[PDB]
């Protein structure tokens, strides 16, 4: 019988079956409560509930409404009793070990799996690249992580997070839009600024360029039809938008973009290790599936780096879903089912074995 | 004895609550009313209202509105916590005055304008900003109802009666001078915020024209109406949907219309909902509550309180002097103040100081409306002459004037330290007229009058160095456009091979309207590939021109960002210069076409 594999994120949960191309369930992190819902449903009734996000920046944080996210993504998308297949979870980077024992204790007693395994997020893209070194910028809804890995082991002293993310980035383009009289301001019309944002905005590999470029003329404005049919047109905020990712002080941050920030943790490793870091850069997330952000990292890192070196970035087509491809090979995959920490490991040791064999 | 030395006392019994006023003093009267602060012995801090000479009695019934809000509907933390009414010394007198506690903090224009620009400065998010919003209208919406349930209307709900406490970072309604019991006419009202049907009829006030006041007051500082004063928050929005509901500055970027918006929103519904509506048809309080603006964008309270807290904590933004737009209202106020200096200037009655103070003020509005758009080159010829005329009278005509002109000096030498564009050309002349006009005057009225002092003199060569200065940048600039002229002409030429086969091209492209569509992309998938088509045959009838649009405009867009989008002196050449930024348009959007739809 086949494993589960869930990918759970700040802003989307990615569900489905090792073995699977493709998650057969994307659905968004939210739990509504009375002023009890999930997902896109939670959202349709926002109107009577109150919408909480269960994990904030890659991290869990109401236990309670994660349990219900659990909850609906087996009984309601998957449609299947967790008693009968073991569970690939996912985790973020420098993952708090409390945190790992309580999503351990709710699998086994909550939920009853027959056996459970955890993986580092970061590390399951990297797998997903044919890969068991390089470095990896995962970017998200809520938050960015680089993270360099050595023949399977990723280095956590070498690992930055940085608290900029899709979110941010949608937030941003909302008040930008403002000065054009668009004034989107409610959840639903977040929403749709985040569609706006998905399908108009790109990297600029050369952002003074393309300023110069919106100012002379209006050959980059584009426009949007709104889900109503109203129709707006957008300009400079189309590359604007994400270049806050290698420009924060757009966002009101005094911190290094995603290209500095990848540097600092490649700097952070031995000298040995970073030639092949640097050629295996990968890329992973949502957030990095805006057209021209490879070609801007290549500029950016050969920027910072001995000009002796190689910078070969990695952008896999179908990024968003990396994190789920890799457990989904790694839970099919003939040798790994000894690795599962089974039912009755846990009834014998407790909630504390998840740090023995993950 | 002075009046910082001096009791108060109590004209009626006082509310239950009132703090006992032996040891209070007075500190200070601020900036209408005047107002005072009350320091007590434990300092607790305490507001004396006192009453207007005029004295019609507003005061007392003010007291009378407030005792009867707190018996009917009770106390509100978003209300004011009066006392009573005290006797106080004010200006060699005691005078009546409404005692009651100081809400430490600012006004709600302060804070809305300081909450808005740490937003755009990137100190808060859009997240936090909106709910920040949403949560002081829902506060001003619950003590609306709060009144209505003691049956008071406040009838002057505006940013001036309403602040902001620093320590809980609440909204505190205050000013019942005007209230009136509910359908009573009211007692008197703000013109620029005023409910349509407040103060006209047989009815007279009610809770929906309180609602009303309550969102006009939020849409002042929402989309920032300080700015232009040619506009007052009640009559809405206007929607401009077909064009910009927007002005580009300088570099590119849009700047915000205050009440121009772009799309209807749950923003802009909220508006036209309440007060683009009768008060039959406008929501009450707690239905206004109800309405999707105010029911999805939310934050926690917490989280709110918090983020007013840090605004009020931080520092104020100040209150913008001259950013005001030059519109032809305003154009024509300024030359109102001319044609007074020479009406007076006939009359011999003309003041020399304040009209070189004018005069330079006059330099910046025309050097500001030369920059934007806003108005047409005869509205600013015309303009342009009354100063010439102006200067006229001066000469004609005939060290406390120096005080008076250096500062035009510095702004004028801080000027001549800038990079400049085309668009400075007719800027420096005037500029240098100025000047010119400043060393004529001052060396005249040594003649017949006091010789000429040691600052005089070193002024007269700090006013001609900036002179030759002044025409050394205005000589290399006017040599530079006629480069940018012949480069300009060059480039036109060019796209005739082109041009009119690729315009026709884009025309027949664009009306079949593109446009990227909300949606999965199965939902658009049929669209997509029908604009990918048509993308597809627009650049196949271009093909043979693919080349010439793409050197093209490695040429054109760095001269058009050289040339400018502000007026110019030459018309010959602004014209020319939107013909190359049309020709560059056609030819940039054909080079991402592609890019774009396929
Ligand atoms: N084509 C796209 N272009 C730009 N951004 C996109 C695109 N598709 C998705 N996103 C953004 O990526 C984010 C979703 O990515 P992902 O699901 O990998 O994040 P997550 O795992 O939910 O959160 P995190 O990784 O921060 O824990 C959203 O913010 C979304 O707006
Ligand atoms: N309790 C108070 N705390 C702080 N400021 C106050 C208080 N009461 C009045 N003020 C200030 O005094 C100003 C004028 O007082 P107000 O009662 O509005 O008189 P008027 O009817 O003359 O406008 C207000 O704009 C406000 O700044
Ligand atoms: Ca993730
Ligand atoms: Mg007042």
């Amino acid at each position: 019988v086949a494993a589960l594999v869930v990918d759970n994120g700040s802003g989307m949960c990615k569900a489905g079956f090792a073995g699977d191309d493709a998650p057969r369930a994307v659905f968004p992190s939210i739990v509504g409560r009375p002023r009890s819902y999930v997902g896109d449903e939670a959202q349709s009734k926002r109107g009577i509930l109150t919408l909480k996000y269960p994990i904030e920046h890659g991290i869990i944080t109401n236990w309670d409404d994660m349990e219900k996210i659990w909850h609906h993504t087996f009984y309601n998308e998957l449609r299947v009793a967790p008693e009968e297949h073991p569970v690939l979870l996912t985790e973020a980077p420098l993952n708090p070990k409390a945190n790992r024992e309580k999503m351990t204790q709710i699998m086994f007693e909550t939920f009853n799996s027959p056996a459970m395994h955890v993986a580092i997020q970061a590390v399951l893209s990297l797998y997903a690249s044919g890969r068991t070194t390089g470095i990896v910028l995962d970017s998200g809804d809520g938050v960015s992580h680089t993270v360099p890995i050595y023949e399977g082991y990723a280095l956590p002293h070498a690992i930055l997070r940085l608290d900029l993310a899709g979110r941010d980035l949608t937030d941003y383009l909302m008040k930008i839009l403002t000065e054009r009289g668009y004034s989107f301001t409610t959840t639903a019309e977040r929403e749709i600024v985040r569609d706006i944002k998905e399908k108009l905005c790109y990297v600029a590999l050369d952002f003074e360029q393309e300023m110069a470029t919106a100012a002379a003329s209006t050959s980059l404005e584009k426009s949007y039809e709104l889900p109503d049919g109203q129709v707006i047109a957008i300009g400079n905020e189309r590359f604007r938008c994400p270049e806050a990712l290698f420009q924060p002080s757009f966002l009101g941050m005094e911190s290094c973009g995603i290209h500095e920030t990848v540097y600092n943790s490649i700097m952070k490793c031995d000298v040995d290790i970073r030639k092949d870091l640097y050629a295996n850069t990968v890329m992973s997330g949502g957030t990095t599936m805006y057209p021209g952000i490879a070609d801007r990292m290549q500029k950016e890192i050969t920027a910072l780096a001995p000009s002796t070196i190689k910078t070969k970035i990695i952008a896999p087509p179908e990024r968003k879903y990396s994190v789920w491809i890799g457990g989904s090979i790694l839970a099919s995959l003939s040798t790994f089912q000894q690795m599962w920490i089974s039912k009755e490991e846990y009834d014998e040791s407790g909630p504390g074995i998840v740090h023995r064999k993950c | 004895k002075p009046q910082t030395e001096l009791p108060l006392g109590w004209k009626g019994k006082p509310l239950s609550g009132a703090p006992d006023l032996e040891g209070m003093r007075v500190a200070e009267t601020d900036k209408e009313s005047h107002i005072s602060i009350i320091e007590t012995k434990d300092k607790q801090r305490l507001v004396a209202k006192i009453e207007r000479s005029i004295a019609e009695g507003h005061l007392f019934a003010e007291l009378e509105a407030y005792k009867h809000i707190y018996k009917t509907a009770g106390k509100h933390p978003n209300l004011a916590n009066v006392h009573g009414m005290a006797v106080v010394p004010y200006g060699n007198r005691y005078y009546y005055a409404l005692l009651m506690d100081e809400v430490d903090g600012w006004r709600c224009s302060d804070t809305l304008r300081s909450l808005a620009d740490s937003w755009k400065q990137g100190k808060i998010n859009s997240e936090a900003y909106w709910g920040t919003i949403k949560f002081i209208a829902h506060r001003l919406l619950d003590v609306t109802n709060h009144l209505a349930k003691a049956g008071i209307v406040h009838n002057d709900i505006k940013p001036g009666n309403v602040v902001f406490d620093r320590a809980s970072g609440e909204p505190v309604v205050i000013d019942l001078g005007l209230h009136s019991r509910s359908g009573e006419q009211p007692k008197g009202f703000t013109e620029s915020f005023k409910a349509p049907e407040l103060g006209v009829g047989n009815l007279g006030a009610s809770e929906k024209s309180d609602v009303f006041l309550v969102v006009s007051t939020l849409l002042h500082g929402i989309e920032g109406f300080e700015k232009d004063p040619e506009i007052k928050p009640n009559q809405g929005l206007r929607f401009i949907t077909s064009e910009p509901a927007h002005v580009m500055d300088e570099n590119g970027y849009p700047i915000h219309r205050p009440g121009i918006a772009g799309v209807e929103t749950a923003y802009t519904r909220f508006i036209t909902d309440i007060l683009g509506v009768s008060a039959d048809s406008r929501p009450d309080s707690n239905e206004a509550r109800l309405h999707e603006f105010l029911s999805d964008g939310t934050i926690d309270e917490e989280s709110a309180k918090q983020i007013l807290k840090d605004t009020l904590t931080g520092e104020m933004s100040p209150l913008p002097t001259d950013v005001r737009r030059i519109t032809p209202y305003y154009l024509r106020e300024l030359s109102d103040l001319l044609r007074t200096h020479l009406s007076s200037a006939a009359t011999k009655q003309l003041d020399m100081g304040v009209v070189l103070s004018d005069l330079d003020t006059m330099l910046v509005a025309l050097d500001k409306a030369e920059r934007e758009g806003g108005v047409d080159k005869d509205q600013l010829k015309s303009f342009n002459s009354l100063i010439l005329k102006t200067y006229s009278v001066i000469g004609a005509y005939i060290n406390f004037m120096l005080s008076i002109v250096e500062p035009s000096l510095q702004r004028i030498q801080k000027h001549l330290d800038q990079t400049h564009s085309f668009s400075d050309i007719g800027s420096l002349m005037r500029a240098h007229k100025h000047l010119e006009t400043l060393l004529e005057v001052l060396v005249t009225l040594s003649q017949q009058g006091q010789p000429v002092s040691s600052e005089t003199y070193s002024f007269l060569n700090r006013l001609a160095e900036a002179k030759v200065t002044l025409s050394q940048q205005l000589n290399t600039l006017q040599q530079q456009q006629e480069s940018a002229k012949a480069q300009l002409s060059i480039l036109i030429n060019r796209s005739g091979s082109w041009a009119d086969v690729a315009r026709q091209s884009l025309q027949r492209f664009d009306s079949t309207r593109p446009v990227v569509k909300f949606g999965t992309e199965q939902y658009t998938a049929i669209h997509r590939q029908m604009m990918a088509a048509h993308a597809a045959i627009t650049l196949q009838e271009v093909s043979e021109f693919t080349d010439d649009m793409r050197n093209f405009t490695a040429d054109s867009i760095p001269l058009l960002i050289q040339l400018g989008r502000s007026s110019l002196m030459d018309e010959h050449l602004v014209e020319q210069r939107e013909k190359l930024r049309e020709l560059t348009t056609i030819a940039e959007r054909l080079n991402r076409l592609e890019r774009e739809w396929m």
